[PDB]
RNA sequence: GCUUGAGUCUCGUAGAGGGGGGUAGAAUUCCAGGUGUAGCGGUGAAAUGCGUAGAGAUCUGGAGGAAUACCGGUGGCGAAGGCGGCCCCCUGGACGAAGACUGACGCUCAGGUGCGAAAGCGUGGGGAGCAAACAGGAUUAGAUACCCUGGUAGUCCACGCC
RNA sequence: AGGACCGAACCGACUAAUGUCGAAAAAUUAGCGGAUGACUUGUGGCUGGGGGUGAAAGGCCAAUCAAACCGGGAGAUAGCU
RNA sequence: GCUCGCCGGAAGACCAAGGGUUCCUGUCCAACGUUAAUCGGGGCAGGGUGAGUCGACCCCUAAGGCGAGGCCGAAAGGCGUAGUCGAUGGGAAACAGGUUAAUAUUCCUGUACUUGGUGUUACUGCGAAGGGGGGACGGAGAAGGCUAUGUUGGCCGGGCGACGGUUGUCCCGGUUUAAGCGUGUAGGCUGGUUUUCCAGGCAAAUCCGGAAAAUCAAGGCUGAGGCGUGAUGACGAGGCACUACGGUGCUGAAGCAACAAAUGCCCUGCUUCCAGGAAAAGCCUCUAAGCAUCAGGUAACAUCAAAUCGUACCCCAAACCGACACAGGUGGUCAGGUAGAGAAUACCAAGGCGCUUGAGAGAACUCGGGUGAAGGAACUAGGCAAAAUGGUGCCGUAACUUCGGGAGAAGGCACGCUGAUAUGUAGGUGAGGUCCCUCGCGGAUGGAGCUGAAAUCAGUCGAAGAUACCAGCUGGCUGCAACUGUUUAUUAAAAACACAGCACUGUGCAAACACGAAAGUGGACGUAUACGGUGUGACGCCUGCCCGGUGCCGGAAGGUUAAU
RNA sequence: AAUUCCUUGUCGGGUAAGUUCCGACCUGCACGAAUGGCGUAAUGAUGGCCAGGCUGUCUCCACCCGAGACUCAGUGAAAUUGAACUCGCUGUGAAGAUGCAGUGUACCCGCGGCAAGACGGAAAGACCCCGUGAACCUUUACUAUAGCUUGACACUGAACA
RNA sequence: CUUUAAUGUUUGAUGUUCUAACGUUGACCCGUAAUCCGGGUUGCGGACAGUGUCUGGUGGGUAGUUUGACUGGGGCGGUC
RNA sequence: CGCGGGGUGGAGCAGCCUGGUAGCUCGUCGGGCUCAUAACCCGAAGGUCGUCGGUUCAAAUCCGGCCCCCGCAACCA
């Protein structure tokens, strides 16, 4: 639900809090958790490898399985999770036999729903099935590259790929982002679509939503001085070179598709 | 203001010890010479 | 009080009436491959464009979005706007038949409310074809027009506004 | 509810004066700005010299920075004083 | 020693940190103190720091460090697993009183508590680097109930008072009490219990988790404070007694009610919100490899041990950092009375100081301020500095607008004191009595006492009643930037940067990118509604034309074209 | 106009008086549509102009209360400094003279003051130039190079179309 | 000599398949309670990818330096 | 103070670069089609190639003086 809050504040006169009322209102299973803390985007020597990312409130992970590797048992979706990872909430589901897990949330799942995991199981938002025996042209959602891999593809929400044909061993998938890849029938897909979608229509309002979220300042390369930024000087900001990257690279049209190893997957590149 | 040598003995004997100087290797040489010139206080402690 | 007003119930009839969820075929375009080759396309004419890096044409497969040939009718439904491939689900109004029932419960209605083609506007997707603006080539005394070749918004979908 | 207002502790440092061999190698005085936040802060760790860090000034990296300090090249070189 | 004055959310009292005897006592005055000095943080000499309950060491971990093998690297060496270190974190247990020149939650007296060892008796099955629960947690906000604590009164003790009144509704001092134990309330949380079965928790399982049955409606967990005990005890004002005239011995009344009230406690709660809020061990418990005349565990009891280090003093400063006995800086805790909303401020209590050069003079001038005739920005780069407004309730309030605001817009009225309404109201709190009872810290009822806004009316004092400290100057046109915010510490705080939003582009996961000779990491235990780069900078209306040049992407037939 | 050189452009408003300011006219030396254009309530220790209020800022200051300054006693620096019996003026002069010439004036020596000179003191001028000096920074300055990228040889084989 | 044609033979460029090199930040097991690693089964790719050497291009991301003189001051202009 | 390019019928440009041949649109004169102009269709005339000298078979061309024009100069403490 797009629910805006009205302009009290300034800051608060653009912010569009999408709330939720189907979560639990309270403390998620505690035997699934691990502590989680941010490096801030250091590696072992310690110096900053990826820019933008410091300070944040701090999180705790919540192991969510994605492999789905118990074969014809029945499980129930008790209570959805509200994440602080993902974009997908992901729902507390119950197994039958006594074992509760996290998973990604479908579309119109509800609390207190069936499933069941495997190649038993029928058509139904949130049946994961081993790919072959699935409807060719359905929709999907957290795809194995690796058959044991766990999950690769469609994770965040509102996220779908759509399955286009099982030629021979291989099956033709279509991601959001247009890239056609064949990945063998091996693998295992969850059908449905991530839920959540209004997720990306989640407007942040003020500055400081994004530093408590965890990212630090974007500094422009046009302010910087030569020294620190290939673009930079100048009296009244004299930019007059080419966009690169602040190493040199240049930007704004440039394929780094430097890969070789996997051409042979994708089929169609990014239209 | 706030002058510059706040007194934390942990962080004298953190980064400045005999146990920290003897353990990697340019420390041992760094010890080898102050030894080298003859003076008492190698790196002062308690 | 009554009944010739109005309304209602029982059984049936026709229908592009509206919304929501799937599905079907031809055609256009595009991607890839086989065959094959100097023109294709366009117009009053011509040129831009496309083509020897091998098009068009042709055969096969695949992915698509939009609209539904014939039935189609000064034919039908609805308050008007408007709405047609087929199927499922929810659902509205009109009409006929033989009776019964309440018994003037009505007509219109400033203010008020709702609906409301297209175009346009906001959020997020979709995007085949078509196509403002725009560009090139022509016509022209000039052509920011009529023509043709390309082509963005939009056109389509869900929620709103006008 | 609030990067909400007024305003102390707390923190920062816009104006003027005094000070400039000062009380102080950038402070005090009388007023200011923020003060539930992108807040401040104690204890403790990690990133180091052609490298660190930077809400980006070529500022900051032990009163020192368009390339720190210390030792070695080295009694460097000077058509200069 | 007697007066005066200063702070009193400190210039007071205690700790961490860090210094290292600066603490106390006796003695000395050259050198140190910006003056003298029989004085001292100076010199010489002697003494002091007492612990099972405090901190630490120790058990256990976080960020992160080291790290046998391992992967890798000219060598050095780098990263990293098992492990092992590392608090600002979590984990067992004590308070009051008295004493010393200096120390005491440590000494002494009194009253209590905890974890383990061996042994005794009676029962019972216990047992891991393995599983589960707990530990275990966010921000803000409102509310109920109490305490620390204050005040009035009562009572006890003393006085009735050097200038007028003062045996009375007068005045002064005191009215203090913990840990533990028992009870186990206000309040909060949760349905207990019994039977059976199970692809679940790397295995096992009675522990947990799950599904069906069953009986009944509570049981249990947790919990400040009060009340009793602790305590016919300690302490206690004032007397009683000797002075080395510094102080010591002894004795000892009252010791309660009531109201108000914390940021402290219940609360490591409750409602709500979203940015979604450690880990491991101690503890309880189930079993594995197994061991059962055993060994161990549970319960009661006796006895023993609880080591080592620190403990002095400074601790918002003459003892730390600043070269100084320096108008600076330094984290945390306790924090009273009146006025006041208040931790502001002003005056005081406890307590501690008068800043380690003074005595005279009152000249110019400088500095910090007080006041002013008439005018009131004519000053000047410019209203800079000063001046003025300044509080509470209420009335009223425009252009514009994103319909939040603008706004405390501007501009105004009433404010002291006394009495009355009413021997101090509304409100709040609330004993005794009475009744009932599933009898306890009970529920209604009842109203003494206590505390105490404000409104109205009348009268009166002064020039003035937010009389002081404290405490906005207001409005109009407009550029720039959206705004809060950040920045050149030590000459520039803005129009610069950041900014939510927007746009392009790169990226199919061993992702691009980045640090790194490599390994390995971050990106992310994220994956196209995601991450990285660049550019502009909210919102609203829009964002035109040019692909010649440069760069990038696509297509590559052909020409040129290295090594081989 | 944060942009307009010429320029205090032109007309109007405000003031007795307006090189600033506000609103427009376009002749834009040399605005311009994300190195974004035009508006924009709210916000602002921001830049500029105007009115009111209030005042010593000013016409023109005056008095007063303190802390220094002054004296006395104790303690006791500092930058600077070749040597000094250390006057003005006219002229000359390495070109503005305390020091030379001419000339007038002037008892020797302190203190409280004030700042015209000693081209005063402090900074081996930071301004300009020179040095076949240095250092960072830019690029279609010269030459290399990391990285990325092309292909060949090697690790690397065997079949058929 | 040219145009062509069957074959023997000598090398090369493509297409496809295969498995042993190799890769495997796929699953699992053991060392071992150990997300490192090694090896073993199996699956997925596949003589690619990757790396060494030679070499062409790009290349201020980075580095070493040059960037004339006279000049009625420098600079602009001019000249040598 | 200089460098670069140019000067071609009435307007303006081709040809120049790399030596033997001077073109196009509008305009001028005029006719035609129209009741009239424009427009249009069509034909012809119109070029000392700025000027002079040199050179070779031939100079618009290759070269050297003079004159005219555009951009930059008209400086900084
Ligand atoms: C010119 O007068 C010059 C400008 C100096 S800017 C640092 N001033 C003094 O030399």
């Amino acid at each position: 639900a797009v629910v805006k809050c009205k302009p009290t504040s300034p800051g608060r006169r653009h912010v569009v809090k999408v709330v939720n009322p189907e979560l639990h209102k309270g403390k998620p299973f505690a035997p699934l958790l691990e502590k989680n803390s941010k490096s801030g985007g250091r590696n072992n020597n310690g110096r900053i490898t990826t820019r933008h990312i410091g300070g944040g409130h701090k999180q705790a992970y919540r192991i969510v399985d994605f492999k789905r590797n118990k074969d014809g048992i029945p499980a129930v979706v008790e209570r959805l999770e509200y994440d602080p990872n993902r974009s997908a909430n992901i729902a507390l589901v119950l197994y039958k036999d006594g074992e509760r897990r996290y998973i990604l949330a479908p579309k119109g799942l509800k609390a207190g729903d069936q499933i069941q995991s495997g190649v038993d199981a029928a058509i139904k938002p949130g049946n994961t099935l081993p790919m072959r025996n699935i409807p060719v042209g359905s929709t999907v959602h957290n795809v194995e590259m690796k058959p044991g891999k766990g999950g690769q593809l469609a994770r965040s929400a509102g996220t779908y790929v759509q399955i286009v044909a099982r030629d021979g061993a291989y099956v033709t998938l279509r991601l959001r982002s247009g890239e056609m890849r064949k990945v063998e029938a091996d693998c295992r897909a969850t059908l449905g679509e991530v839920g959540n979608a209004e997720h990306m229509l989640r407007v942040l309002g003020k500055a400081g939503a994004a530093r408590w979220r965890g990212v630090r300042p974007t500094v422009r390369g046009t302010a910087m001085n030569p020294v620190d930024h290939p673009h930079g000087g100048g009296e009244g900001r004299n930019f007059g070179k080419h966009p690169v990257t602040p190493w040199g690279v240049q930007t704004k049209g440039k394929k780094t598709r430097s890969n070789k190893r996997t051409d042979k997957f994708i089929v169609r590149r990014r239209s | 203001m706030k002058r510059t040598f706040q007194p934390s003995v942990l962080k004298r004997n953190r980064s400045h010890g005999f146990r920290a100087r003897m353990a990697t290797k340019n420390g041992r040489q760094v010890l080898a010479r102050r030894r080298a010139k003859g003076r008492a206080r190698l790196t002062v402690s308690k």
